[PDB]
C-alpha cells in the first residue's frame, strides 16, 4: 500500500477508493472526517494529471497553487480553465471613415488567466471586416476569475490598431457605410486567447513567462466535459474530467450528473435539495438543455436505469450540458417571485414533490405584465403535471406573437411538460397564459424560463 | 477561409502557406503571419471552431479570368506548406510546444508511411500506416495486409469478417 | 548559393534543425569528393563519392574503381557483367 | 519540537503560539521582550508564505529584504502591496488638434515598485479616447513608497505619446473637440500598473529583471482583506492576510480588526488609545465607510458580541473598510480645531467618553464660515449623545443646499448618529447647525468629516 | 570569537569593536596602528551591506573594488553613490520651430557611473514640453567621480533626439510665449548606469549590473550630506541606525566624525580639512532641513558640550554645509580687499588665538566688484559681552535697508540675518554696526545663498 505508479505523492491504495490531505500528507478517507469540513477526493491512479490541467493531482488535492484558483477547482476531476470572453461596450464609426470599439474582457472560468491578448473578430454580415489581435495599449496583465480588465467603475480599452506600432482601423471602402446606414448592427466574437499560468519555481517564486494556456486547450477538451450554470445575470462554465468509453487502462472515476455538479461548482447540499447560493440547483427546479448527443445518450441511458432523474446519469466524455435557472418561480412551499398572483389555488395537499401541492378544481388563470419582461426575448413555460385519475384533458391557451393552443396528456405520477412561445414588443399586447382541467389537477414548480431570442 | 484539419495529432501555432492558383495560373504565394495564426487545431476541428464567423485573410484579377470562371471553371486554394508545433512532456511535467516543429519529421514521417484516406462523404480523413523497404533485411517493420491496415488506421470493428466504421 | 539545415537526433530524440546549417560541409565536401553526375533524360541525379588523396600517406580513405563508384552512388545492380539501374543498362 | 512541515527556519511550534527574531535565528516568544522593542509575530506553518507576497515568513521577519520597504510590511500577516496610480496634472490643448498632458505617478502601498509602466486611458464622457501605455521615457526605474515619479519639486512628466516608440496623440475627428467647447473636461484612470520587485541572487546582488508583480497581484488580493486609511491629505493602502472561512486545512491565524489596523500602520497602543502618527485614530474618535458585504457582515457579528465593538470583530478575508479622519473634530478633552466657539456648553462632566462630557442644558448652535470649508462638497455630521432618562427628543437644524430638520431620539447609554447634507458654492449662503434638547444631555467626540463632491 | 552571522569574512567581535584590514584578512584594531595610516574601520555583524551599496563590507575596506571608487567610499559606514547630475550649456533655437540643447553630464558622487543614460525634462514655466531620453549618442561610456563627459575642454555634446522624430515644441505659441523674454529649464529626473563587478575569470562586467535597482535600499538607511565650496560640490550617503529596532547593529556616530568620514577629513586636533579649507563648526554655515532642525533642537538642550558636531546622527536627515566664501578669523585668514575700522587684535579670549577688541562701532566698504548680484547673502560672526549690559544694532544697506538690533549674551553667541543685494548697476554695499561699549567679535563670514 506503499506504491506509487504514477509518481504523484498519493498512494494507488489512497487514490482509487478515496482520500484527502492533512498536513501536507495523504491519509485514508474516513466518514467521520466530513464533520471538520474536510473533502473526500476520488481520482485516477495511472495519470499525474487527471483532468489534463498543468497542476497534479497532489498540488490540486494540497492547495498549493495560485491564490486565485477558485476553491471548486481543488478536486482533481475538475480542470482548471480560464474561459476568457470579450464583451463590447460601445462601438463609435466616424469620419475613409474611422471604426473605434470599446471592449472590457470577461473571465468565467476557475483559473487567472496572466497576460491576456484576445483576438476578436469585426463581423458585419457573414464578412469578418477585421481579424483584430491585442496589441501593448491592450493586453490584460491580470484577469482573475469572475472578473473583468478593466475592472467595475473604470471604462473600457479602446481597440483602433490593425497592426502592432499604432495602427489604425479603416474600412476599405464606402460600401461598408452604405449598408451600415441601412440599420445593420456590427456583432463581436473572439475565436481565441492568449495567456499565461502560473508555477511555483524552485526558488520560491512564480513564473508566467515559459508558461502558456493553449498548450491544454485542447487536450483539457478532450478528457472533460462542458457544464454550465446560468443565473440569469453571471455566466459559469467549468470542464469535468471523465472515462473514454472502450478503454481498459483509464482510471478516470465514474460519478453521476449531478454528484459533478455538486463538486464542479462547490454547492452545497442538505442531504437531498442541492442549493449553490441559496438559489436551488436541483433536476425538477431548473431548466436543462442539451445539443444533439447529449439528449440521444440520456434517453437511451434512461430506460435501463429505475429511478428515472436527469441526475443520476453516470458521466461520460463529451457532452455538452446547459443549465438555466428560470426567471419566475413559484413552488407553493418557499418562493414565490411572480408579480401576479396565480387564480384557483388551492394550498391544503400533501402529494408534491418536496412539500405540498396545488389541487385545482377548474381552471388557473394569471396575468403577466410586460413590465418586468425583456422585449424581443423568447421565453418558455414549465411545471409539473399529476393525475391519479388519468381521465381529464388539458388544453392551453398562451398569448404571444402567435397564440398558442395546444392539448395535454397528464400521466399517472408528476410529469414535466414544455410550451414554448415567442412575444416581441415591450408595447405589445398584454401576455395571456390559459389552462384548464377537466377534473381536480395538481400542480407544483410552475415557472417561465428565458430563452435565446 | 477556415483552417481545416483531417490528420491525428493537433498542430498548435498554425501558420499555413497558400497561392492563389486562379485555376491555371498562380496570383500571390500569401501567408498568415500575425493576427490569422491558429493557436491550436485540433484533430477534425476547424479555426475558427463550429459556429464562428469565417477568418479574413488579407490583388489584382484580369477580365480574362472573368470569363473562364463564368464558363465550367472554378477556383482553387491550394496550400504549399503549413508550419506548426506539438506538444512534448518534461521532467518538469508542462507540455511544451515552442520549438518544436511539424517540419523536422514530415519528410521522416511521408518517406516511410504509405498513405491511405478514406472519405464517407461529409468528413475527410487521411491516415499514415508505416512500411517496410524491400531490400533492407536489417529493417524489421512488421509486413500486415492492407485489410489490418485499414482497421488499425481508421479504427473499425471486426465483427465476423467484414469491416465496420461507426456503423 | 542556397541556404538551410539539416537534422540530427538529440539527446532526448527530438531531431533538431535550427543550429545544423548545411553550409558548414559545403567546401568541405566539394574538396574530398569526386563528382558523378548521371542523367536518363527524365531527371538526372547528382552524387559525390569520395576519393582519398594523392600524396599523403596519412589518408585512409578506400580505393575504388569507377565501376564501383557508379554501383555505390546510385546502387546499381550488376546483372551478369553489366549494370543495371532501374532496368536502364 | 523543531518539526518543520513548511520548511522557512521556523519550527511550527513557534510559528502557531508566537515568535521573535534573535540573532537572526527564531526563539520562543517571552512576555519579557515587549519593552526592549522585540515584536510578537504569528503566521500559518502549512505555506513558505503565509501573506503570499514574493518574500518568505522567514524574511519578512527578520528582514532580510529590500531596505525600502516599511516597517509594518515586515509582519508576516501583512503583505508588501505597492498601490501605484498616476496623478493627472495639466492638459494642453491645441492643433485635428494635438494633446499633451503632464502626469505624476503616486505610490501609496508598502514596497517600491521598479520600473513602473503605468497604462493610462483618456476619458472624455462614456467614450474612451485612447489607452496609453508607458514608453521608454515615461518608465520611471524607481518609485519609493508615499513618494513620486518625479520626485517632489521636479515639474511632471509629459503625456503626448501614442504608442510604442513614439507617435503623436490625437483627436480622430472635430466632434470630441465641438463637445469640450462645451465645457466637458477630461478625466485620466489608471487601468493597471506593470513593475518590478527586488531579490538577491546567489551572489548577493539585487536583481530586478525577471521578477515582475503582475504575478503577485491576484494571488494577494485574493488571500488578504483591504484596508485604507485617510488622512485627509494622504491615504495609505493595506492589505492584510485573513483566513478562509471553510478550510479546515488552513491554518492562517485569525485577529480582529482592532489589532488588524495596528499590526498594518504599526500604530502604537498607550494601552487603548491608538496613534498614527500623533493622530489618534480609535473607533470612538474615527468614522468608517464599508461596501456592501462588509456592512451586512459586521452588523450580523455583532449581536453575538456582548462589548459590541468594531475593533473587536475578528477579519475575514474579503473585507474593504475605510477610515476617513474626522476634519473637525472636539471632544472636550484634549482637542478643539473648529473655528467658532460653540454655544451652551459644559465641561463640568464625568460621564464622557473618556474623560468628561458636555453637560448641555437646552440648544447648541454654531457658526462656521467658509474660509476654512471646501465648496461644492458632502459633510456628514457625527457625535455621540447620551441621555439615560430616555425621556427628551432632540432635532437638529442644518442649513445646506436642502434645509435638513431631522429628530433624533438618544438611547440610555451613549449612541453615535449619522445625518448627511450637501455644501454648494463658496459664495453662498452662510450654514446653519443648530440642535436643541428638551431637558439635559451629555455630548462627547463630536466630528465633521468631508465626503465626495 | 570566530563566529560570522553575516558570511563576509569579519568575524562578530571585530565588527563590534573595531576592524582593520592587513594582508587581506581581517585583525582586531590596535590604538598603535594609528601612526602607520592604518584606519579604524567598524560595522554592523548582522548585514552583509552595512551601508546598502552593491559592495560588502569586506570588500570596500579590503580595496578589492573597482579602483575609480573614491578613497572616502572604501570606510563601510559610507556608502557608494553616483550622484549624477545634466547641466545645459548653451541653447539653440530656430525653425514649427525645432530646438537643439547643448548638455554635459556632471558626476560628484563616490563612484563611478558606466553607461550614464539621463532623461531630462523641458519646460518654460511649469508646463514641460518634452521627456527626453538618452539615445545612443547620448551616453557616456565611463563618468569617474568629479568628471565630466565629455571632459574638461571638449564642446559640450548637442541633444536634438526625442524618440524618431526631432525635438520639437507641439505648437507656435510656445515660440510667442519664447519671444515674451521667457526662458526654458532642463532638469533631470533620473538616470541608468551600471555598476563593475569581478566576474569569476577575473573580469570586470557591467552588463546585468545596474544602478537602479541599488538606490531606494541605499537611499532609505543614509543620511543625506552635501559639501558646498561654490565651486566644487559634494554629495555623500552615511548609514545610520534604525530608531525604533533592537536587531539594528548599525554603528551610531556623530555628525561630526561623519564628516570626517564622508569627505576622508584630517584633523590637526581639534580642526578639521578638507583640503587646506578649515571646515570647523564656527568656520562654516549649515542650512538644514525643516525636520533636522526640529531634531537637532531637541539633543542641543540635554548636551553638556553644547556643539553641533557633537550630535548624533539619526537615520533620515539632511544636511548642507556651505563654506562661507568670505571669512576671517584674524588670526591666519583675511579675504577682504577692504579692511575694517576699529579693530583691535591685542586679546586672549578669542575662539582659537584672538577675538577683535571693539571699543565703539565698526563700519565695512566692500566694493561690488568682487560680490554676486541677484543673490541672497547672509552675514555671520560671534558675540561675545560678560557684561550683558550693551544693546549692538546693525545698519545695512541692501535693496530694502535693514535695521536690526541684537543683544550679546555672557559668552559667545552666533548671530546671523538674512538679506538681498538685487542689481549690477545700484550701489555699492554698505555695512555698519555700532556697539555700546566694549565687545569681542570673531570669525565673520559672509555666505551666498540660494
Ligand atoms: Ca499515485
Ligand atoms: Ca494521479
Ligand atoms: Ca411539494
Ligand atoms: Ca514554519
Ligand atoms: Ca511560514
Ligand atoms: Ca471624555
Ligand atoms: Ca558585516
Ligand atoms: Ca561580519
Ligand atoms: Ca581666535
Amino acid at each position: 500500500e506503499d506504491l506509487d505508479t504514477d509518481n504523484d505523492n498519493i498512494p494507488d491504495a489512497y487514490e482509487k477508493n478515496g482520500y484527502t490531505i492533512k498536513d501536507s500528507i495523504a491519509v485514508k478517507w474516513n466518514d467521520s472526517f466530513a464533520e471538520q469540513g474536510y473533502k473526500k477526493y476520488v481520482s485516477s491512479y495511472l495519470e499525474s494529471n487527471t483532468a489534463g490541467d498543468p497542476y497534479t493531482d497532489y498540488q490540486k488535492a494540497s492547495g498549493s497553487i495560485d491564490k486565485a484558483i477558485k476553491l471548486e477547482a481543488r478536486d482533481p476531476l475538475v480542470a482548471a480553465y480560464p474561459v476568457v470572453g470579450v464583451g463590447m461596450e460601445n462601438l463609435i464609426i466616424s469620419t475613409s471613415a474611422y471604426i473605434n470599439a470599446n471592449v472590457r474582457y470577461y473571465n468565467t472560468g476557475t483559473a487567472p488567466m496572466y497576460k491576456v491578448t484576445p483576438t476578436t473578430n469585426l463581423v458585419l454580415d457573414g464578412e469578418t471586416l477585421a481579424t483584430i489581435k491585442a496589441q501593448d495599449n491592450q493586453i490584460g496583465n491580470n484577469l482573475s476569475p469572475n472578473e473583468t480588465y478593466p475592472k467595475k467603475g473604470l471604462s473600457p480599452l479602446a481597440l483602433n490598431t490593425m497592426d502592432q506600432f499604432n495602427a489604425r482601423l479603416i474600412p476599405i471602402n464606402y460600401d461598408q457605410l452604405k449598408k451600415l446606414d441601412s440599420g445593420k448592427q456590427i456583432k463581436l466574437e473572439t475565436t481565441q486567447v492568449s495567456g499565461n499560468y502560473g508555477t511555483k519555481n524552485s526558488q520560491g517564486q512564480i513564473i508566467t513567462e515559459g508558461n502558456s494556456w493553449s498548450n491544454y486547450i485542447s487536450q483539457i477538451d478532450s478528457v472533460s466535459a462542458s457544464i454550465i450554470l446560468d443565473t440569469g445575470s453571471q455566466t459559469f462554465e467549468r470542464r469535468v474530467a471523465a472515462k473514454e468509453q472502450g478503454n481498459p487502462e483509464d482510471k478516470t472515476p465514474e460519478i453521476t450528473i449531478g454528484e459533478a455538479i455538486k463538486k464542479a461548482f462547490s454547492a452545497t447540499k442538505n442531504g437531498e435539495l442541492l442549493y449553490f447560493n441559496g438559489i436551488p440547483i436541483d433536476e425538477s427546479c431548473v431548466e436543462l438543455i442539451f445539443d444533439d448527443n447529449t439528449s440521444e445518450i440520456i434517453k437511451e441511458q434512461l430506460k435501463y436505469l429505475d429511478d428515472k432523474k436527469i441526475y443520476n446519469v453516470k458521466l461520460e466524455r463529451g457532452m455538452n450540458i446547459l443549465i438555466k435557472v428560470p426567471s419566475y418561480f413559484t413552488n407553493f412551499d418557499e418562493y414565490n417571485n411572480f408579480p401576479a398572483s396565480w387564480s384557483n389555488i388551492d394550498t391544503k395537499n400533501q402529494d408534491g414533490l418536496q412539500s405540498v401541492a396545488n389541487k385545482l378544481s377548474g381552471e388557473t388563470k394569471i396575468i403577466i405584465p410586460m413590465s418586468k419582461l425583456k422585449p424581443y426575448k423568447r421565453y418558455v413555460f414549465s411545471g409539473y403535471s399529476k393525475d391519479p385519475s388519468t381521465s381529464n384533458s388539458i388544453t392551453v391557451n398562451i398569448k404571444s406573437k402567435e397564440q398558442k393552443t395546444d392539448y395535454l396528456v397528464p400521466e399517472k405520477d408528476y410529469t414535466k411538460f414544455s410550451y414554448e412561445f415567442e412575444t416581441t414588443g415591450k408595447d405589445s399586447s398584454d401576455i395571456e397564459i390559459t389552462l384548464t382541467s377537466s377534473g381536480v389537477i395538481f400542480l407544483d414548480n410552475l415557472s417561465i424560463t428565458e430563452l435565446n431570442s | 477561409v477556415r483552417y481545416y484539419n483531417t490528420g491525428t495529432a493537433p498542430m498548435y501555432k498554425v501558420t499555413p502557406t497558400t497561392n492563389l492558383v486562379l485555376d491555371g495560373e498562380t496570383l500571390a504565394t500569401i501567408k498568415a503571419q500575425d493576427n490569422q495564426i491558429g493557436n491550436n487545431l485540433s484533430p477534425n476541428e476547424t479555426y475558427p471552431k463550429k459556429g464562428l464567423s469565417p477568418l479574413a485573410l488579407n490583388i489584382p484579377i484580369n477580365y480574362d479570368q472573368l470569363k473562364k470562371l463564368d464558363s465550367g471553371k472554378q477556383i482553387k486554394l491550394e496550400t504549399t506548406q503549413v508550419s506548426g508545433n506539438y506538444g512534448t512532456k518534461n521532467s518538469q511535467g508542462q507540455i511544451i510546444t515552442e520549438g518544436n516543429s511539424w517540419s523536422n519529421y514530415i519528410s521522416q514521417i511521408d518517406s516511410v508511411s504509405a498513405s491511405i484516406i478514406l472519405d464517407t462523404g461529409s468528413q475527410t480523413f487521411e491516415r499514415r500506416v508505416a512500411a517496410k523497404e524491400q531490400g533492407n533485411p536489417e529493417d524489421k517493420t512488421p509486413e500486415i495486409t492492407i485489410g489490418e491496415a485499414i482497421k488499425k488506421a481508421f479504427s473499425a470493428t471486426k465483427n465476423g469478417e467484414l469491416l465496420y466504421f461507426n456503423g | 548559393q542556397v541556404s538551410g539545415n539539416y537534422g540530427t537526433k538529440n539527446s532526448q530524440g527530438q531531431i533538431i534543425t535550427e543550429g545544423n546549417s548545411w553550409s558548414n560541409y559545403i567546401s568541405q565536401i566539394d574538396s574530398v569528393s569526386a563528382s558523378i553526375i548521371l542523367d536518363t533524360g527524365s531527371q538526372t541525379f547528382e552524387r559525390r563519392v569520395a576519393a582519398k588523396e594523392q600524396g599523403n600517406p596519412e589518408d585512409k580513405t578506400p580505393e575504388i574503381t569507377i565501376g564501383e563508384a557508379i554501383k555505390k552512388a546510385f546502387s546499381a545492380t550488376k546483372n551478369g557483367e553489366l549494370l543495371y539501374f532501374n532496368g536502364i543498362p
